[PDB]
């Protein structure tokens, strides 16, 4: 419900494509 | 790719063996429609399971796995999971459906028996497949599980209770039709 | 323990694999995301950051109970 | 040039009534296959098995091979674990039911031969974030039910 | 030409070790845990209970012992970056002073065999051998390779000198840096 938000938050705030890429990059090795 | 190996119950195997002489010696039928076809056990697999498992990947992959055990059984029938015997069942009630203005899915006539066939015939398939190690391992898991809660409930749509009547016993004795037409008449 | 990433082995020798198995595929941390060099989408990352902190918030938080539950027939006890 | 027809319907390996391909040289019933195709409703023209369409449609090229299997695999995203296995139905061919031999090896009270006979002897994610959060609010009840329930045995 | 085919994992291991004694100033940990001679008896010990005609024993055993021979004769002539010289002549006094020569087989890891293995080509073309030879000897060395490549994670970990203790490498003092290399 809110958790959808939050991706689409991030990738709205990130504003870039290769700074999202390294984020979920980020993400995956956690 | 790998040589996968399945831990099936021997009782199962036992009812397989047992379902296969039934339908060998006196070549006695499953029944056309069975009690619930294999949509609603699958479905009440999925409500028993949905309810027990947290995380949002295992509930996933438990929807995925059932509607691909659903659409793939519903596609083998003809191939390579019902018998020499009742193809003649197959093709009369397959040119009845052509004449019914939309074609048949067997997910609507079939039962649980048929269900063990693809359960048994799953470990091959799969060793013949190109699919990587953690990936079959995976799905071969998964089936184990699923068979595990079908021993679970045996008693409901298994074992025939009240053998006498014919239309609880879902095994039903052919006529001279496909004594006939099965062995060449 | 170590690294998770790899070299970069070009000269058109870097093989990708696109696994069939997409919310428990662990693989490396050697991973390309699309829309051996393990293909992944954004949707898989999601769905294992997301499992992964819901069963450990789970599994600390019933670790916990048994703790405290232990603690209090240990405690009655007396 | 011409070859010969195998005399056995492989999907069960016995002869009878039966029609080859064109190509190919081992033959099939008319029952066998799928849709089964009645005895008089002959295909107009050259019909194949799923080997010799497999064959042209294939141009002998692996890299349409896997190009159509790459957006087949794509296509079902939705089942993406049954993929492979799918794919092969729509150019495998048909035959009987029978189990492999690694599980007959029980029971000695079975016999069998060449015959095949036997003898008795998104929103998605919303709904999973539902799931999840309401089986865990259903634990953490039923656990503090736990606990209360070594409570009330400490009531002794 | 002679060509040789070398797992990407075991490039990938000299190119750090490339790495490290180069911009890194790293030297190896000497005399190493697991020996050239360790390794040699090892793999030999393993696979002649592989094979059982007596010539692929025969063969085996004296590529293992042509192998130390040719590691002793050829590691201060060819197979010794520029900063590890000093190290080279550190041993050589510290063993000519106790009445000993130095044997190099017993001190000098793996790392050095990779290097002995992956410069072999060329000096197998520089001599006058046969064909048949020269490719019995690639043949032996691409067997000997994919052995140790099932025991990489063995003899090749990463450890960092910087951090616990005991790694395959150690650092170097300015005075060893300003002896060795800018002397
Ligand atoms: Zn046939
Ligand atoms: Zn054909």
């Amino acid at each position: 419900n809110e958790e959808v938000t939050f991706f689409e938050k991030a990738k709205r705030y990130i504003g870039n494509k290769h700074l999202y890429t390294e984020f979920l990059k980020i993400l995956n090795l956690y | 790719t790998p040589k996968i190996s399945l831990q099936i119950p021997i009782k199962l195997k036992s009812v397989l063996v047992d379902d296969w002489e039934y339908v060998t010696k006196d070549k006695k039928i499953c029944r056309l429609p069975a009690d619930v076809t294999v949509e609603m056990v699958l479905n009440k697999y999925e409500h028993e399971v949905s309810q027990e498992l947290e995380s949002p990947g295992s509930q996933s992959q438990l929807s995925e796995y059932c509607a691909g055990l659903k659409l793939y059984f519903d596609k083998c029938l003809g191939n390579m999971l019902l018998y020499r015997l009742e193809r003649l069942q197959y093709d009369e009630l397959l040119k009845k459906s052509s004449k019914d203005q939309k074609p048949l899915v067997p997910i609507r006539i079939y039962g649980a028996i048929h269900l063990l066939r693809l359960i048994s015939v799953l470990p091959e398939l799969i060793s013949s497949t190109t699919m990587d190690l953690q990936s079959c391992q995976l799905l071969i898991k998964q089936t184990e599980d699923f068979l595990v809660w079908l021993l679970m409930h045996v008693d409901e749509y298994f074992n025939d209770k009240d053998p006498n009547r014919s239309d609880d016993a879902l095994y039903v004795n052919t006529s001279s039709q496909y004594e006939g037409v099965a062995l060449g008449m | 323990k170590v690294w998770k990433k790899q070299r970069l082995i070009n000269k058109k020798n870097q093989l990708y694999y696109e696994p069939l198995q997409k919310i428990g595929y662990q693989n490396n941390g050697n991973i390309q995301i699309i829309p051996k060099i393990t293909q992944i989408d954004e949707n898989s990352i999601k769905y294992d950051f997301f499992d992964k902190i819901y069963k450990s918030k789970m599994v600390q938080k019933r670790k916990l109970f048994q703790f405290q539950e232990s603690l209090i027939d240990k405690l009655v006890s007396n | 040039i011409d070859f010969e027809n195998e005399d056995f319907c492989s999907a069960c390996n016995q002869s009878g009534s039966f029609l080859c391909c064109d190509t190919c040289p081992k033959s099939f019933h008319f029952l066998c296959l799928d849709p089964p195709i009645d005895p008089n409703n002959l295909p107009k023209g050259d019909w194949h098995c799923n080997e010799c369409k497999f064959k042209i449609f294939i141009n002998n090229s692996m890299a349409t091979l896997k190009k159509i299997e790459s957006n087949f695999i794509k296509q079902n995203n939705n089942v993406k674990i049954f993929a492979k296995l799918l794919f092969n139905i729509d150019s495998h061919n048909p035959k009987q039911f029978q189990l492999p031999n690694y599980i007959k090896e029980t029971f000695p009270a079975v016999k069998t031969g060449s015959r095949g006979q036997y003898s008795d002897e998104d929103e998605n994610s919303i709904k999973y974030d539902f799931f999840d959060k309401i089986y865990k609010s259903k634990m953490v009840q039923k656990r503090k039910l736990f606990q209360f329930q070594e409570s009330l045995i400490d009531k002794l």
